Parts: structure tokens; sequence; C-alpha cells
């Protein structure tokens, strides 16, 4: 069953590293919207966000 | 006190005492005022904090 155990493979390490991404904060403070715009005034986590 | 006045950059009278919208704006001008030597004016003369 690799043919279709492979499908439903890709679909889901697909969903998988889809939501993993929100680790990556790309160089914020925070991978938490939320946390970021906590950390910061509003002007600079303007552009942060 | 009038070195913090600009978009978004903060600062108690841009806190509470003078309002200062982060979009935008025309532009903050300012030159001294030496016209004022009346070191008490026989008043109490100016709001702030």
């Amino acid at each position: 069953l690799g043919k279709l155990q492979d499908v439903v493979n890709q679909n889901a390490q697909a969903l998988n590293t889809l939501v993993k991404q929100l680790s990556s904060n790309f160089g914020a403070i925070s991978s938490v919207l939320n946390d970021i715009l906590s950390r910061l005034d509003p002007p600079e986590a303007e552009v942060q966000i | 006190e009038v070195r913090q006045i600009a978009p978004g950059q903060t600062g108690k009278i841009a806190d509470y005492n003078y309002k200062l919208p982060d979009d935008f704006t025309g532009c903050v001008i300012a030159w001294n005022s030496n016209n004022l030597d009346s070191k008490v004016g026989g008043n109490y003369n100016y709001l702030y904090r």
C-alpha cells in the first residue's frame, strides 16, 4: 500500500510543516504575534508584525 | 520636551497631554522662543504633564 500510504503521507506531512511554520519567527522577537505586539509599543511593532 | 514629538514617537506629552497620530502627517517644526524671558509672568502660564 505504499503507492497510497504515500499519498496520505504527503498530505499529512504537508499539513504538518504548514502549521509548524508558525514556529518560524523570521527574526522577530516572538513566534506568537500576540506576544510580540505585547512586547512593543504600536509603531515599531507595526513593521515587525 | 519637543524632541519626542513625532509620529509614533512616544513621550508622556504624546501619551496624555498632546495628541500624535502615527499615520500620514505634515510635519513637526520648531524654533527657540527667546521671546520668553519672563520667568514668572506673574502667572502659572502652562499646562503639561
